């Protein structure tokens, strides 16, 4: 079961992502800028995310416990 | 009690034709009245939930009827709709400004447009996802605006098509399409013809020239 | 008489002039039209885009003219871009999305 | 017994039926095909509501209908009634519900602010051009022409605004008529005049 | 006499105009078609000559430290969009985990 390595690796890998996340201060200069959050989809904006790992963490387990894992034609082929 | 049967069956089969006609199903709907006279005033509230093939929704709103002698006015006092939290940033946009401006058909017609164009980026993303698999790179999914191109044999170039779907002020919708390209000054330096930055222009231009399905097939076969 | 006759005297003289530079132009056109689909193929019923997309302006002019200091964030942007944790990342998340997608 | 849960199940399909009513559009089935009815609103205010008579049988055609001659039903028809009918009546229903809210402005410019208008204002059947000249509490008349190049939109397409019997003497009737043209552009017929009135 | 005359000769202008419209709308759209098919024609080639021409210097070098322009920064950020929105597509996700599990 490499899904357990996998989570555990990226757990130890959030500290740094998150450590090289605040290393610059220009993308958190660009965020609350409409004007890209637009362009980009969303938003820029990554404060919240240990609730979320911490969150997923529970699911993806109890996942694994449960292993859930023309007109004419178009309009006759509903009346039968 | 044959007969009740009968009408029973024909009223549900003429509901699941009209449903699957118009393109909306419809949850539970509930309506409450309340009469404040003075010239009539009704104020009736209703609230219904449903789904269109793809999205839900859940919306209440409330009119006030005045009934006088020669006029019936109906106007929408207040509406208000959820959806459900997905990553279409456009989408809570639009609904908040359905919500200021107070009108419902236009939001559901816009809707079913999105919803259409959506399907067709969809099939089309995930048709040439299977036709030449060895050439595409579907980096965030058929469900997205992203499509990723990029050869096996060089990792380095790789260029992205960015489809989007875009709804104006008025309510109408309409598609965009665009390239980036992620190209080394390699290319730059042995290349003295500059052929790539007039790639966006060129692109949009071949795209209304024959197709858009023709473009992409052609694009990745110049890369193969 | 006189003068509406020769305004359409004048009108049947243009058309004739007109119809002569079409027909050259569709003869002419030919062969171009045969010779731009040599090396490539010649051509799923997608509609066409309307010319308002065509017209539309583009994403990479509007994104450069957007946002300043480009040098001051690649500076950092292609050591991201090198790093791996964020490309192992990426790959954890393409192989839950390509497992999502093939239930 | 069985005769209640019959009945519930018939008075919430009535309701659902209902229910539909009120999406704008709603068909019901008869013996040639298919009747659609067809409602117009504007800025929630509900106005009158049309029918439109098909048939299944192929080829699809056209019984008998009530729109108004002047709408060009017949080119629409013809280029999509045989595919994508839903597409057809969302068409059809942006042209109505343009045409009403057009319909809709003009009238409420004629019946509410009757006193700033001199004389009836120029309309036209399609209620697409609009010309009227107008003075309002000094005296500053202006005569204002609207286009509607458009069939799809309430807003208009082009406006122009002139300044007749006087001649421009100072910056203030300037600025009044570039902010009467910018408002005709923008925002519509009675929300600036019920905003300027005051 | 000439009142039939008067007639007779509106009656051709009148006839005669809308031809004249119909090959004006026909001839400036086909020019303008041809000239666009020729323009992409030339691009698709010079792109298609760029990649076969440069295909050999990246394999010459697999794994040179090369760096981008200016130009690839908006493509760089839109891969970076999904490093910014991770966290929010994991939301998505669990909410279809909860799609999952209604069972």
């Amino acid at each position: 079961d490499e899904f357990m390595m996998l989570l555990s690796k990226v757990e130890k890998l959030s500290e740094e992502i998150m450590e090289i996340m605040q290393n610059l201060s220009s993308i958190q200069a660009l965020e609350g800028s409409r004007e890209l959050e637009n362009l980009i989809g969303i938003s820029c904006a990554s404060h919240f995310l240990k609730r979320e790992m911490q969150k997923t963490k529970e699911l993806m387990t109890k996942v694994n416990k449960q292993k859930l894992f023309d007109s004419y034609e178009f309009l006759k082929a509903i009346l039968n | 009690s044959k007969d009740l049967k009968n009408q029973l069956g024909h009223l549900e089969s003429e509901l699941s034709f009209l449903s699957t006609l118009t393109g909306i199903n419809i949850r539970n709907h509930s309506k409450q009245t309340e009469d404040l006279t003075s010239i009539r005033k009704v104020l009736q509230r209703h609230r219904l939930s449903g789904n269109c093939h793809m999205v839900t929704f859940q919306l209440e709103f409330q009119i006030l009827e005045i009934q006088n002698k020669e006029r019936l006015s109906s106007a929408v006092t207040d509406l208000n709709i959820i959806m459900e939290p997905t990553e279409c940033s456009e989408l809570s946009e639009f609904v908040s400004r359905a919500e200021e401006r107070k009108d419902l058909f236009m939001f559901f017609r816009s809707l079913h447009f999105f919803v259409e164009w959506f399907e067709y980026r969809k099939r089309t993303f995930k048709h040439l996802k299977e036709k030449y698999p060895d050439a595409v790179y579907l980096s965030e999914g058929p469900s997205s605006c992203s499509m990723g191109i990029r050869s096996a044999s060089r990792p380095g170039f790789e260029l992205v098509i960015v489809w989007r779907i875009q709804i104006d002020e008025d309510g109408k919708v309409f598609p965009k399409l665009d390239l980036l390209t992620k190209v080394p000054q390699r290319a730059l330096e042995l290349d003295k013809n500059r052929a790539i930055e007039t790639a966006p222009l060129s692109f949009r231009t071949l795209v209304g020239l024959l197709g858009i399905e023709a473009a992409l097939e052609s694009l990745i076969k110049s890369l193969c | 008489i006189d003068k509406m006759v020769e305004t359409t005297e004048l009108m049947t003289g243009n058309i004739q002039s007109l119809k002569n530079k079409i027909q050259i132009l569709a003869s002419e056109v030919e062969e171009e039209e045969e010779r731009v689909k040599q090396m490539h193929q010649i051509n799923l019923s997608l509609p066409e885009l309307s010319q308002k997309t065509l017209k539309a302006p583009t994403l990479q002019k509007e994104i450069l003219a957007l946002i300043p200091n480009q040098n001051a964030l690649l500076k950092d942007l292609d050591i991201l871009h090198n790093s791996s944790q964020m490309k192992s990342m990426s790959t954890f998340i393409e192989e839950a999305y390509k497992k999502l997608d093939a239930s | 017994n069985e005769q209640e849960a019959l009945e519930e199940k018939l008075e919430n399909v009535k309701a659902i039926l209902q229910a539909y009513h009120f999406t704008g559009l709603s068909g019901k089935l008869t013996s040639r095909g298919v009747c659609v009815c067809i409602s117009t609103a504007f800025e929630g205010n509900l106005l009158d509501s049309y029918f439109v008579d098909l048939v299944i049988q192929k080829p699809l055609r056209i019984h008998h209908h009530s729109v108004p001659v002047f709408i060009p039903l017949e080119e629409i028809a013809a280029k999509y009634l045989q595919t994508n009918i839903q597409h057809f009546l969302f068409s059809l229903c942006e042209y109505l519900n343009a045409y009403s809210g057009r319909k809709y402005q003009a009238d409420r410019l004629q019946s509410d602010f009757a006193a700033l208008l001199t004389g009836p204002l120029q309309r036209n059947p399609l209620c697409n051009l609009l010309s009227f000249t107008y003075k309002l509490d000094q005296s500053f008349p202006f005569c204002a022409r609207l286009l509607y190049k458009d069939l799809t939109a309430t807003l208009p397409t082009d406006v122009t605004v002139t300044c007749q019997g006087v001649e421009v003497l100072s910056t203030s009737w300037e600025e009044q008529r570039a902010s009467h043209e910018t408002l005709f552009c923008t925002k519509p017929l009675h929300q600036v005049f019920a905003s300027f009135t005051r | 006499k000439k009142r039939q005359r008067m007639i007779e000769v509106q009656d051709e202008l009148l006839r005669l105009e809308p031809q004249l419209k119909q090959l004006q709308t026909k001839y400036d759209e086909l020019k303008e078609r041809k000239s666009s098919l020729r323009n992409a024609a030339y691009f698709l080639s010079n792109l298609k000559q760029l990649y076969q021409d440069y295909s050999d210097v990246q394999a010459q070098e697999p794994n040179v430290k090369e760096t981008y322009d200016s130009s690839s920064l908006p493509a760089l950020l839109f891969k970076a969009r999904t490093l910014l929105g991770a966290e929010s597509h994991l939301r998505n996700i669990n909410h279809q985990l909860e799609k999952l599990l209604d069972q």
